[PDB]
């Protein structure tokens, strides 16, 4: 994961930055991306939420 | 020796002032017809230069044979050269200006302490008349002695870029100088500079007199203008090109303004403050001879 | 008690330190009221600046915590060589070498840390690009003549910001109640032949003059643009236009800003297209042919400092204060030092004067040995001859 | 910037006082600071100062933030409708370490220099001719409403 | 709008840095399409220069935006003041992945 | 505490102008170093009466 500069992820004043980061940073699967690229050229016919 | 003719040294093929320029070797008024000036806002107006100091600089008991052309050249359009007081054997100079002096300035533009063999050298008496004023180089650096060197760029932007009525009025706006261009040419051009023997050109200056002097004044003036144009660049604030489809401008600005700038850059020479005050005072020097 | 210790020892230690050679930075004018640290940052016109000073955090073994405390034995439980005098310490006169030696070590090494990513950068800082449309004002224009322009948004990222850094005006807008010379002046003041479209139909002489000085109008969009100009000629058209990409190196021309002479140019010309990935692996290459000597003291400022550099941008970095509030300010002749108006490519001034022959060099035909194309042809080879 | 803001105040009103022509007993003839080296903003300070804007005589700044007053009167002249001012003013702005004097200043100066032959006084100096301007601007600052009688 | 600018100027940050290319290929095979005219938008395109990525640049003025934002928001708490400047860095960070 | 609401009312900050008058922020906010780089300085070492 490349999320953080060095070294802001150690540092003390930034951890409600880096919770709210680690809030939204999903780990990656393959599945899941591809599955994303895909949607971006896929049909859609229920309408996505 | 050499004798000196009716007119100057300069009169001779051998003291030829060339830059190079278009892959020849242009004299120096055929490149200042290349120039051309972007007058600003801004106003020159030249005051009244305060008359060179008296005193000449001791030349120290100094056993050597001191190469002054090249220190002078360098010191005023040299790429390298700083801490040009430092050393101080510009004094020297004042050991020519004695009446019946062992010493010989020689066309190599080193100052020997006897005459010497194989050695052409310089008319004695002319080159007393030289050291008589050019020794003051000497205390360029003393504290008591050290020249304007923000008035004086005003006589140099009149000298360089000032048109006959503005040269007559003693006012011109400040200008913008710039020329169709090679690559790397301020320095090529100050270079080309360098190497010039000006040591010529100052004692025919100093030297000659009447009818003889005001034709060499006229006859060099755009030499002496290429010495404050590689001057002038070497204080001027900034140094662009510009880009005139398929061709390149350099632009100098501006001309008569020192900007007192140390730091160096890849455009031109660059003056360390001694140089500053050195050619402050050989400005001083030069103008006050130029008019007379 | 003790401050007659104070005053007449300490301070001259103060005094001594003030003149060492990596202290360069100003700490205090007196003032508490409007004292503050002048801001310096590495700003990349194609990136975003670093600040030197920044509240990063990173404690650097915790140095940069401040207990008070301390104040407390320094006025009661501790001892001064003066405040001793009833025995007499001598007074010590540490030997100025180490601190020298250390500080040139330091030095020494920053001084070639840089030195391939600023080679590097200094290839390629004309090589920023811009794309642009050059419509044709006339019969029988090859597509490279015309009026040229590009958008808003392209001369925002790459034009302007290069224009704060060469400290010239901002380029006129032009309403065609411009005249040519009102252009030329602007193109003069700032020599970036670039001037900002505003709005209105635009006279044709000032159209003239557009197309035959190259002067790059900035469109704020594409909607329409030939209404924009007073296409009385009729030969321009909304469809009519050749798109291109225009190097920074084509509009600027700063000798210790973007390195431009032809040399470099015949070098871009043979590079590959690029990405900042490829770039970072150039320069750590090119860093891996150099080993830099370094006596020990250096090596142990490295392994200090003491990794990776890559993630600043350097494109045309240079060094320039940023306002408070966090805009980035153009270098001020009086307040900024002379240093900081050229990064001169971050190189010393002899690599730069060895450059230019070395430009010298690469440029020269016989050295210019690698061929492009060939002809195959069935004829019997007589008479044999390279050439 | 204060103190600039403050010299520039002094010279106004001893200007003001020689325009008079009565005789001043003034410590010398141009009170007004000259950066050296300064900020943008110092260098506007010094050129409307050495303009002896109109303005000043007309009471038209509010003092009590003067400094405030001169930047902003510095914004007027950047951008005089006035092209003489304008060009003045911006080439006061370019070249501030000369210190512009009107001529009337000079001639002091130089009974100054004649009077004491070795006295050392600053040495880049421009005389700038005063453009005059016709428009007097009413003023009043102080209490009291203005009751006015219209045409 | 008439003042709510700041608004629309960040949402100017959302607007598609690729085009609009018709589906050539498919309309030439005749491969099924619903469209009268079909057509897909392409995300972003090749970079023209040698060296500058307009989408990188196009997120560098993104996070210019965003950090001006980040700077002009008011906060009372200390630690809010805080990852104020934090989150500065780390967009200009982002910046850096980004490119 | 009358002095203390006589001086915070100013402001627990100021920043010098561009003409360099002193403007305080008007309100009671706890400082922090991050502000140290900021435009604002602390409003008790402003040495205004
Ligand atoms: N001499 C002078 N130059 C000015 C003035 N105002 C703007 N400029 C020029 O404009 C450039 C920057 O313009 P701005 O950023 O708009 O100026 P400002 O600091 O915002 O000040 P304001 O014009 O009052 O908003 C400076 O480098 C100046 O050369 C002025 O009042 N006097
Ligand atoms: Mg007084």
């Amino acid at each position: 994961k490349r999320y953080f500069p060095e070294n802001l992820e150690q540092n003390q004043s930034a951890a409600r930055l880096v919770s709210a980061v680690k809030a939204r940073a999903s780990e990656a699967d393959i599945s899941s991306i591809h599955l994303a690229i895909a949607r971006e050229v896929s049909p859609m016919f229920n309408v996505h939420e | 020796m050499l004798q000196q003719p009716t007119g100057g040294y300069t009169t001779l093929e051998q003291f030829a002032f060339t830059i190079r320029n278009d892959g020849t070797n242009a004299t120096p008024t055929q490149f200042l017809q290349l120039l051309s000036y972007e007058a600003t806002e801004n106003e020159l107006v030249k005051k009244t230069i305060p008359t060179p100091e008296t005193h000449l600089p001791s030349a120290r008991n100094v056993p050597g044979n001191v190469y002054i052309e090249d220190a002078i050249t360098q010191a005023l359009f040299g790429i390298s050269a700083q801490n040009v007081n430092a050393h101080g054997y510009f004094s020297r100079l004042s050991a020519l200006a004695l009446p019946n002096t062992s010493a010989r300035l020689g066309l190599d533009g080193v100052i020997y302490n006897s005459e010497t063999i194989n050695i052409p050298f310089y008319d004695p008496a002319a080159v007393a008349n030289f050291a008589a004023t050019y020794a003051k180089l000497g205390n360029a650096s003393t504290p008591r002695y050290r020249a304007d060197m923000i008035d004086i760029y005003a006589h140099v932007g009149l000298e360089l870029a000032g048109t006959d009525a503005e040269r007559a009025a003693g006012v011109m706006p400040v200008k913008r100088a710039k020329f169709d261009s090679w690559e790397g040419s301020l320095i090529s051009l100050s270079r080309d500079v360098v190497n010039w023997k000006i040591l010529a050109f100052l004692i025919d200056l100093c030297s000659l007199e009447g009818e003889a002097l005001r034709a060499f004044k006229t006859r060099n003036r755009d030499v002496f203008r290429m010495m404050l144009f590689i001057m002038s660049t070497a204080v001027a604030a900034n140094v662009v090109n510009r880009k005139v489809t398929k061709r390149v401008d350099r632009v100098l600005e501006y001309i008569g303004v020192n900007s007192m700038r140390t730091a160096g850059r890849t455009a031109t020479i660059t003056y360390d403050l001694s140089r500053h005050e050195f050619a402050a005072k050989f400005l001083q020097l030069t103008f006050t001879r130029w008019n007379a | 008690n003790i401050a007659v210790a104070h005053t007449d020892h300490l301070s001259v230690v103060y005094a001594t330190m003030s003149n060492f050679m990596l202290n360069f930075t100003n700490n205090f004018s007196g003032n508490h009221a409007t004292f503050k640290p002048d801001q310096y940052v590495i700003t990349s016109p194609e990136g975003s600046y670093k600040p030197i000073i920044e509240r990063q955090g990173e404690t650097v073994d915790g140095l940069t915590i401040i207990d008070t405390s301390i104040v407390w034995p320094i006025l009661c439980q501790c001892t001064y060589p003066l405040v001793r005098q009833s025995i007499m310490e001598e007074i010590v006169y540490p030997d100025p070498s180490t601190t020298l030696s250390q500080s040139l070590s330091v030095a020494q090494v920053l001084s070639k840390l840089t030195l391939p990513d600023a080679f590097i950068n200094m290839i390629l800082s004309g090589g920023d690009s811009v794309v642009m449309r050059t419509y044709q004002t006339e019969a029988d224009d090859d597509l490279d003549e015309g009026i040229r322009m590009t958008t808003y948004d392209q001369y925002l990222s790459h034009i302007r910001e290069r224009l704060h850094i060469t400290n010239v005006p901002d380029p006129i807008y032009i309403t065609g109640a411009s005249t040519p010379d009102q252009i030329a002046a602007s193109v003069q003041a700032t020599h970036v032949a670039v001037v900002l479209y505003q709005s209105g139909v635009i006279n044709g002489p000032a159209s003239t003059y557009l197309r035959e000085n190259e002067v790059l109008v900035v469109m704020p969009d594409y909607y329409d643009v030939v209404s924009r100009f007073a296409n009385a000629n009729l030969q321009m058209n909304n469809n009519r236009y050749h798109e291109s990409v225009l190097e920074i190196a084509d509009i600027f021309d700063q000798a210790d800003f973007i390195q431009t002479s032809d040399a470099v140019r015949q070098l871009r010309a043979l590079m590959p297209t690029l990405s900042t990935s490829q770039i970072r692996h150039a320069i750590e290459r090119i860093a891996q042919i150099t080993d830099v000597d370094s006596t020990d003291y250096g090596k142990l400022t490295l392994r200090f400092l003491g990794t990776l550099t890559r993630s600043l941008k350097m494109q045309n970095a240079q060094i320039r204060r940023i306002r408070p509030d966090g805009t980035v300010l153009r270098y001020d002749d009086q307040i900024d030092i002379e240093a900081f108006r050229w990064s001169r490519y971050f190189l010393d001034e002899l690599q730069l004067r060895r450059l230019s022959v070395g430009l010298r060099l690469i440029t020269n035909p016989r050295i210019a040995r690698r061929f492009n194309g060939v002809r195959i042809m069935y004829l019997t080879d007589d008479d044999p001859d390279p050439d | 910037i204060d103190h600039f803001a403050a010299k520039i105040l002094e010279d106004w009103r001893q200007k003001e006082k020689l325009d008079k022509g009565a005789l001043v007993e003034a410590d010398r003839v141009i009170q007004r600071l000259i950066p050296l080296s300064s900020s943008t903003y110092v260098q506007r300070l010094a050129a409307i100062g050495a303009l002896y804007p109109n303005e000043f005589t007309e009471n038209v700044l509010d003092l009590s933030r003067l400094s405030t007053a001169l930047l902003q009167l510095s914004d007027t002249y950047y951008q005089h409708a006035n092209d003489q001012l304008r060009r003045l003013y911006r080439r006061m702005y370019n070249d501030s370490r000369t210190l512009y004097m009107t001529q009337r200043h000079q001639e002091l100066l130089l009974a100054q220099i004649t009077a004491d032959p070795n006295i050392l006084l600053y040495p880049y100096t421009y005389i700038f001719t005063t453009i005059p301007t016709s428009m007097n601007y009413i003023s009043n600052t102080g209490q009291g409403r203005i009751k006015h009688s219209l045409t | 709008l008439a003042g709510a600018n700041t608004i629309i100027a960040i949402m100017r940050l959302f607007t598609p840095q690729g085009f609009l290319r018709t589906d050539d290929l498919a309309i030439a095979a005749n491969f099924p399409r619903a469209s009268r005219n079909p057509q897909t938008y392409i995300p972003y395109t090749n970079q023209r220069g040698t060296v500058t990525n307009e989408f990188a640049s196009r997120f560098r003025t993104i996070v210019a935006t965003l950090a001006n934002v980040v700077n002009e928001r008011a906060v009372q708490d200390d630690m809010q003041k805080a990852t104020r400047s934090c989150t500065k860095q780390w967009l200009r960070h982002l910046e850096t992945q980004f490119d | 505490p009358v002095e203390y609401g006589i001086f915070v009312q100013r402001g627990a900050t100021y920043t010098i102008n561009a003409a360099g008058e002193f403007e305080f922020s008007g309100r009671n906010e706890k400082w922090d170093q991050a502000l140290y780089l900021s435009e604002h300085f602390p409003a008790l070492f402003s040495d205004v009466p």
